[PDB]
């Protein structure tokens, strides 16, 4: 169909235009809450680690999709491999609090510690970008912090995720006509 | 255009903001971005002390840039909002600590119908800078195109957005108006030689809270 | 056969704030009766609302005294639960154990001069973003109240919660040079023979004051 | 009550889990805070 | 909702498992996609 | 035109033949020649052995000629139908001895609205050649004009015709598409320098009978 | 069905335990075996 292209009103033609038939679609895998709900690894600091989803690398599935939203909300689960006991403090806590074990402290139990944590920021939602300094995000954009004698692995998992105002999501720029890769296949 | 010789029909739109009006005979409609109304204006962060200031809800103007034949795809002009304002809205930012408002934005690029080329105008939240590849997806944001064979005016209306219900505009700018060249300007023999791009903007639903002391 | 279960990795370690209870070992203990004992409190904020405690001013005293200058500022301090002026209050003592707060804080001013001493005062709340006012004239443009002395010796005023976010921090960060929540400014408009008289100041929690997110942050 | 959050019943009887209270023969601060004067003491104008 | 698949009730109360949302006083992109024009703009022949 | 600036309104027509469509924004309507439906497709000459082949009913394309300023009144281009076809319709002519079909014909002459001049497009039965004086009466046949100030597309639809109910296309061509210059092309200062004329044609109601042996 | 023998309900939803089948718009060998001729083709004596 033709239309006024200057308008942002979406136009979605279908194959029925030339005699085809539109099929049924099942889009559960592109549901935001479902797709963000899985663990992703970040490289940890030795002891004190601020819980900040922007640490998730931008090329990962979770990191790229998170960056494709401007504002977001979620609760969180973390899985941590650590020596010693692990202490968590909420958003707004003095860093010294990390040495006091009345703050949620999980005693070491092999092979790792998994915890469910609530959102604790003072804002109604957080943002992946913030036009203040025109990089740096306000200090209040975090889910608290953790500390152990040694933290060797740290995974984040967004729960009940909500996203607002989509932003660019980019695939790899290929050099040839098509980006080609080795796909899994039965052997020789 | 979906209307009917020269710029016409149900393509004539008059917008009124306060005691200021703007009429265009080549409208392509209005793009509402993200919502068609504001969310709650009275929350706990202002303790019922906020008020609306209707006198600030009116059009103010600025020149953006001059579109010339040498500009190529991707050439952009960014305008962070709020911007300098020497009228009533601007004085509010020096009188109250917290504020919120949406924007009613009109961008015009007046050449003639013998020019060719195309501009994309978009309102983008939290935007300081953007990469070249990301420009291919600027249409994810509230936008409208200006294509000389069809129109000279783009109109986008957006609500206040932000991690906070009220803002401190001296340190944060939630919206950035971006105008980008999609296809280079062509002049041929009868087109205008260049096109000056102007913005006519009105703050909407202006609320303020936290009166400041005077400098006295 | 028997019921199969998956003993799950990542679960089961002792957590200091966990929501479950330990297994008991010594049962059937009946306690001496304690019903109707006086003075019970079940929420710390009931105490914070009902019992105002003293502010602390220069010199380590809970009052400011009438000035006889051209300088009309009695006190100006950061609206912060970490402010030195609030440091001996029950409110600050409670706030150090939470990371965020919201709501109203009430200030109380009690005049203690003799019957023949009169005065007129002004309290103003100056929000962040501009330097605090140095004179009653500049402060008039802020939210404020003026009152004078008479039969009733006390005046109470609510400092409003105004902020971009819904909660503010109780602690103050080493990087924040100017107080993020503004200032409380107390001025003397004028006085009639009140030289040297003391205005005692106290603070209590307001009706919607709220503390959230317990935290144990002291090293000593 | 307290910092407890299991939805399922405790496996042990109450008689074992906690000491049992007895009665002979009441939140003072809650009443005190509720009784606070919140008005205005004289005449109000405008 | 999300990537969760147990049929039995969570052992912990909701108040502990997640933060609790509050309300003051809505899927924009779903409405936008649904509103898309899917017809034909002029006359159709054959 | 009877519609409403640039090429528009109820002048937008989309034609669909099979899985192929063609849209024009400057339609002047469709001329039905001689009938609005086919006559009987099952008569005694095929003994009930004919079948319809819907897969052949779709658009195919050819260039006709380039209209230049030196062409004068009477300059014609003739295209006998059926013509060479390298798709499904063409293979039918090598697979069955007898066939019949009508034609849905679209001819375009795209220059711009600053060109002047006029073309007459007509579908003429049993036409091998025509004399100069007879051209003054070409309008007796199903036709439409292409006049740059108004349109760029002509559309004519005709049924199968002939002394026989089914034909042997290898030896007889019942229809000839003719495009004739009525008034010479003018370019002036802003018109296109020449206009290439193209045809977009679809066989309609295709029936075949009498299967041939293979060459094997 | 299959080599499974627990009497109690699976802890995980079906949507997670297995892939879900869909339908568009049948045991051939069982029908074929059932259709087998089992009689006698001519006359029977004694």
């Amino acid at each position: 169909t033709t239309s006024a292209g200057e308008s942002a009103d979406p136009v979605t033609t279908t194959v029925e235009n030339y005699g085809g038939e539109t099929q049924i679609q099942r889009r559960q895998h592109t549901d935001v809450s479902f797709i963000m709900d899985r663990f992703v690894k970040v490289t940890p600091q030795n002891q004190i680690n601020i819980l900040d989803l922007m640490q998730v690398p931008s090329h990962t599935l979770v990191g790229a999709l998170l960056r494709a939203s401007t504002y977001y909300f979620s609760d969180l689960e973390i899985a941590v491999k650590h020596e010693g006991d692990l202490t968590w403090v909420p958003n707004g806590a003095p860093e010294k609090a990390l040495d006091n074990t009345t703050n949620p402290t999980a005693y070491h139990k092999a092979p790792l510690t998994r915890l469910a944590l609530p959102y604790t920021a003072p804002h109604r939602v957080l943002a992946t970008v913030y036009n203040g300094e025109c990089r740096t995000l306000p200090t209040s954009f975090n889910y608290g912090a953790i500390k152990a004698t040694r933290v060797t692995e740290l995974l984040y998992r967004m729960k009940r995720a909500e996203t607002y105002c989509p932003r660019p999501l980019l695939a790899i720029h290929p050099t040839e006509a098509r980006h080609k890769q080795k796909i899994v296949a039965p052997v020789k | 255009d979906k209307k009917t010789t020269t710029l016409l029909e149900d393509r004539i739109l008059t917008t009124r903001n306060g005691h200021t009006t703007s009429t265009t005979q080549s409208s392509v409609g209005v793009t509402y971005g993200y919502a068609t109304a504001e969310d709650f204006v009275s929350g706990p962060n202002t303790s019922g002390l906020e008020t609306r200031v209707v006198q600030a809800e009116r059009f103010f103007k600025t020149h953006l840039f001059d579109w010339v034949t040498s500009d190529s795809f991707g050439r952009c002009h960014l305008l962070e909002l709020p911007t300098d304002h020497k009228g009533v809205y601007g004085s509010l930012t020096d009188s109250y600590a917290y504020m919120r408002n949406g924007w009613d934005v009109e961008v015009t690029a007046v050449g003639n119908q013998f020019n060719g080329g195309c501009l994309l105008v978009a309102m983008v939240p939290e935007l300081c800078s953007i990469q070249k590849r990301e420009l291919y997806q600027l249409t994810l944001f509230p936008h409208q195109f200006i294509n000389p064979r069809t129109n000279m005016t783009a109109h986008i209306t957006v609500p206040f957005v932000g991690v906070n219900r009220y803002d401190q505009y001296k340190v944060h700018k939630p919206w950035t108006l971006v105008v980008m060249v999609v296809a280079p300007l062509t002049v041929n023999t009868e087109g205008a030689p260049q096109i000056k791009v102007y913005a006519n903007i009105a703050p909407t639903n202006v609320h303020v809270a936290g009166e400041f002391p005077s400098k006295e | 056969g028997i019921f199969p279960v998956a003993c799950s990795d990542g679960y089961g370690g002792l957590v200091t704030t966990d929501p479950k209870t330990a297994d008991p070992v010594y049962g059937k203990v009946f306690n001496p009766p304690r019903n109707q004992l006086p003075g019970r409190f079940t929420n710390l904020l009931d105490v914070a609302e009902a019992c105002p405690t003293f502010l602390r001013f220069e010199g380590g005293v809970p009052y400011v005294t009438t000035k006889t200058d051209s300088d009309r500022v009695l006190a100006q301090f950061d609206m912060s639960l970490a402010a030195k002026h609030m440091s001996n209050t029950f409110l600050a003592g409670l706030a150090q154990y939470y990371t965020q707060y919201s709501g109203t804080i009430n200030l109380h001013f009690m005049f203690t001069g003799p019957t023949d001493a009169k005065a007129r005062y002004m309290v103003a709340y100056a929000p962040p973003g501009m330097e605090p006012p140095k004179t009653p004239e500049a402060a008039a443009h802020c939210i404020h109240a003026e009152w004078d002395t008479g039969l009733n010796s006390k005046f109470t005023f609510s400092i409003p919660y105004l902020s971009a976010a819904d909660y503010t921090y109780t602690a103050s960060d080493v990087a924040e040079t100017t107080n993020v929540q503004g200032w409380v400014c107390l001025f003397q408009i004028t006085h009639g023979k009140a030289d040297g008289d003391a205005l005692v100041v106290l603070a209590s929690a307001g009706k919607d004051f709220e503390l959230r997110l317990p935290v144990d942050a002291r090293a000593e | 009550s307290g910092n407890t959050g299991s939805i399922i019943n405790n496996y042990y009887m109450q008689q074992y889990q906690n000491s049992m209270d007895t009665q002979l023969g009441n939140d003072w601060f809650s009443k005190l805070a509720s009784s606070a004067f919140s008005g205005l003491f004289g005449a109000l104008l405008a």
